[PDB]
DNA sequence: CGAAAACGACGGCCAGTGCCAT
DNA sequence: TGGATGGCACTGGCCGTCGTTTTCG
């Protein structure tokens, strides 16, 4: 794997503080748009394997960290770009459209 | 004999201006209108029929219509009204006599969909007048172009109010004809409505004059009101919210926050095959959204230039769960359930629902391993109470902080007969649910009740309160009901000291007040389990405690025993309740009204509960009567007033000590006397306590 | 400019639970 | 087979009114 697991404590230096992009998904284990778009993430991980990281958060065991991004949906992908949100879309896009996420953010 | 009602702009508190008024004469078979300018001759006419020794019908006239009068008379006529009490009769007042076991909408201010079972036609309709023509005006304010406002409907008079004014009356008309067709409050050999007010009230079942007294009196006490200390209670608000604030403070940290699916339209479906999982949280598949935005350049149109990136969020296919995130909070059961079950607790105990149930009760004996989890169950305990006193004391939609009046009072409502055994209900707020001077907060709660917030208009000094209580009230009405299968024997017994606290001994209670729970829990049935909860203890000891008591009044069983074979014919028992057979479905009470009777297990409660209402309700009547013969003046421009009845308890606020001392006596003397007059097998006595408030006295 | 859409603060209604008093 | 008689708070589901925001025809 080569996908971040992230805690809220460990948050804000494997995020705000990573230099290059980090794509962060904010998933719950009950929810089924999450469990499709983590199939396509594992993927997006290694594709663009030095252009940014891929790191999951789950907002059940790390409740703290969502909140403070108003997550009203999920998943949430939240794109970083150095403690700062760049781009922001939320549901369980395809391959297609998160590298066409992606790519126009990057 | 003549029917009335009238139109005003307010309610009583605040009502400045006489509308319209109707009266039908049945002397003359005719109804005739008062307009505005009309209003001398309206009065005119009442207190013709007064002169005559006559009647007036009103619906509702007792709490309304006869004080309004009064009170617009001296302000716009300046005039002195008063319709005597015996010259008045109120429909709402028999209705609720004659269909006890029936619910009304106490003239609208209820709604009647949150009521059970079915309601009387007339009293509906009356009760449902000032709403409907509230629609019938919003309308015509519509069908002209103008808009409406806060009650606007009674700021001026109209011919639309006018027609409902008549229809009140033609249908208070007819409600009192079905009520007085009822043989068995009136002789069927009278025709009430031909008769002097003398003829009326002495040919009528006892309970006809009994219910109207109380009313008149009640709607007094209504006018008087409760001295409330508002800054005192204003003050404990802010000791209260500042601990709840502290306690939310900890709860929401021992206890962090979480999500939860919420507004999810759509079913999520299986990708593989496409079988529908209701099992998950319901999605939202958007249909609006993309990468970028549609081209806004000649560049853009043409790939020359990276459209404008859509800052939507979703993307039109991709499926989401949209969620919330909620905070803990304490006041949530289900929260605390959530809670606790991830922390290890078992629940042992549901409802019929399947939800666990959580109480003080379960709480108490919660147990969970973490330490500081385990800890924050007794500051939900302590959050839940600090709660339930700010929910009535100051947040609540009849909190008393929201009823405060401008007399520095609480004008508390009484429905003289809004219970079927012949008890009083009490709300807006509900004076008689006020917290125990033991209980958390109690003291303070109960001392903002109290006669010495009221300063004598005159002197300027605090007036005293005069608190009475009849002394173990259902159980002396036990001894009379079984005086004729023990000759006497508990009547005799119950007067060797104080009969609770004897008990309380005997079962070895901690408290009085714990001795009184017990004992009514155990003559009324309660079984094994629920004496145990009530005495702290487990079924065997509620076992013990039912025998060791009834052994000693055997008798008991005789009377439970005799009210069965009056009453039912046969029962069986099915699956969700049990089929009875019905000789007779009502009891007689002690003033002869019937007094229905909803289950054979509780058949006792209403013999007992309903001697003790109508023993109390004569009473504070014959109280005042004498305090009236006395020479004393009912209210605050007097000597003393009537602040709260609680069922058996009345607290009267007095102008000095030496009259809340006759107040005291007196109401004992009435106390013998309502004994006397229903030759009862049991002496009744009461107790008293003078003092500067309720905190005090009682 | 209005329409289609994603929203949330919001009030009336109601069922379920449980606390206030007597 | 049962404590009873009441008022009322507070959550949470359902439902519909309504002022605010966004990208588009
Ligand atoms: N848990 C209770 C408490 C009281 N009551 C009834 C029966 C008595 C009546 C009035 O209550 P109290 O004034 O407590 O009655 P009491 O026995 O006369 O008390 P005391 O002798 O202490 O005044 O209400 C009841 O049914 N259930
Ligand atoms: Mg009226
Ligand atoms: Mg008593
Ligand atoms: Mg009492």
């Amino acid at each position: 794997d080569k996908i971040i697991h992230l805690t809220d404590d460990s948050f804000d230096t494997d995020v705000l503080k990573a230099d290059g992009a980090i794509l962060v998904d904010f998933w719950a284990e009950w929810c089924g748009p999450c469990k499709m778009i983590a199939p396509i993430l594992d993927e997006i991980a290694d594709e663009y394997q030095g252009k940014l990281t891929v790191a999951k958060l789950n907002i059940d065991q790390n409740p703290g960290t969502a909140p403070k991004y108003g997550i009203r949906g999920i998943p949430t992908l939240l794109l970083f770009k150095n403690g700062e949100v760049a781009a922001t879309k939320v549901g369980a896009l395809s391959k297609g459209q998160l590298k066409e996420f992606l790519d126009a953010n990057l | 004999m003549i029917v009335s009602d009238i139109e005003a702009n307010a309610l009583l508190e605040s009502v400045t201006k006489f509308h319209c008024g109707v009266i039908y004469d049945y002397s003359t078979a005719e109804y005739v209108s008062y307009r505005p300018s009309d209003f001398g001759a309206y009065l005119d006419a009442l207190e013709a029929e007064v002169a005559r020794g006559g009647l007036i019908v009103f619906h509702n006239g007792h709490k309304y219509d006869v004080p309004a009068l009064t009170k617009l008379a001296k302000l716009q006529l300046n005039r002195e009204f008063h319709l005597p009490r015996e010259n008045c009769i109120d429909t709402l007042v028999l209705s609720r006599l004659i269909h006890s076991n029936l619910k009304d909408t106490d003239m609208g201010l209820l709604r009647s969909g949150k009521l059970p079972g079915a309601l009387e036609a007339w009293g509906y309709r009356l009760g449902e007048m000032k709403g409907e023509y509230k629609d019938d005006f919003k309308r015509m304010l519509e069908e002209q172009g103008e808009e409406y406002v806060d009650g606007m409907e009674w700021w001026n008079f109209n011919e639309e109010m006018m027609d409902y004014n008549v229809q009140d009356v033609v249908v208070t008309k007819a409600l009192l004809e079905k009520l007085l067709s009822d043989k068995h409050y009136f002789p069927p050999e009278i025709d009430f409505t031909d008769v002097g007010y003398t003829t009326f009230w002495s040919e009528s079942l006892e309970a006809v004059d009994i219910e109207h007294r109380a009313a008149w009196l009640l709607a007094k006490q209504e006018r008087n009101g409760f001295p409330f200390d508002t800054k005192a209670i204003e003050e404990l608000y802010v000791e209260l919210a500042a601990r709840r604030s502290e306690l939310l403070r900890k709860l929401t940290e021992t206890f962090g926050s979480w999500y939860q699916p919420k507004g999810g339209t759509e079913m999520f479906c299986h990708p593989r095959t496409g079988k529908p999982l209701p099992k998950y949280p319901r999605i939202k598949t958007p249909k609006v959204g993309g990468i970028f935005k549609k081209p806004k350049n000649k560049a853009q149109r043409e790939g020359r230039e990276p459209c404008e990136l859509d800052t939507r969020e979703y993307v039109a296919g991709a499926p989401y769960t949209p969620v919330e995130h909620v905070v803990f909070n304490p006041s949530s059961r289900d929260h605390i359930q959530k809670k606790l079950q991830e922390a290890g607790w078992v629940p042992t105990k549901y409802t019929d629902k399947g939800a666990p149930v959580v109480d003080d009760e379960v709480l108490e004996g919660v147990r969970v391993d973490d330490p500081e989890k385990q800890a924050a169950i007794d500051l939900i305990k302590e959050y839940l109470m600090i709660q339930k006193r700010i929910g009535q004391s100051a947040e609540g939609d009849k909190a008393w902080l929201r009823y405060v009046a401008e007399d520095g009072k609480i004008h508390g409502s009484v429905n003289p007969n809004g219970a079927v055994t012949g008890r009083a209900t009490h709300a807006f707020p509900n004076l008689a649910q006020i917290p125990g001077v033991r209980s958390p907060y109690g003291e303070q709660c109960r001392a903002a009740f109290g006669a010495e917030h009221h300063l004598d208009g005159i002197t300027g000094k605090p007036w005293v309160q005069a608190g009475i209580d009849a002394s173990g009230l259902e159980l002396r009405c036990l001894a009379h009901f079984m005086a004729r299968f023990d000759n006497g024997e508990y009547a005799h017994e119950i007067l060797n000291g104080d009969i609770h606290t004897k008990n309380q001994i005997a079962a070895e209670l901690p408290t009085r007040d714990n001795a009184k729970t017990f004992i009514y829990g155990f003559l009324y049935g309660a079984g094994d389990e629920k004496i145990g909860q009530i005495v702290g203890a487990g079924k065997e000891r509620g076992k013990e405690l039912k025998k060791k008591f009834l052994e000693n009044t055997p008798a008991i069983a005789a009377l439970r025993e005799s009210i069965q074979q009056t009453l039912v014919e046969s029962s069986q028992w099915v699956a969700g309740e049990q089929q009875v057979k019905w000789k007779r479905r009502w009891i007689k009470g002690l003033d002869g009204r019937k007094v229905h009777v909803r289950s054979p297990h509780a058949a006792l409660n209403t013999l007992l509960q309903s001697a003790g209402a109508l023993i109390c309700k004569l009473w504070i009547i014959k109280t005042e009567e004498m305090l009236v013969e006395k020479g004393l003046k009912h209210g605050w421009d007097g000597d003393f007033a009537y602040m709260a009845w609680v069922h058996d308890e009345i607290q009267v606020g007095c102008r000095t000590e030496e009259i809340a001392q006759v107040v005291i006596e007196t109401a004992q003397e009435a106390m013998r006397w309502v004994g006397d007059h229903w030759n009862f097998r049991c002496l009744l006595d009461t107790e008293g306590k003078m003092g500067p408030n309720w905190a005090i006295c009682h």
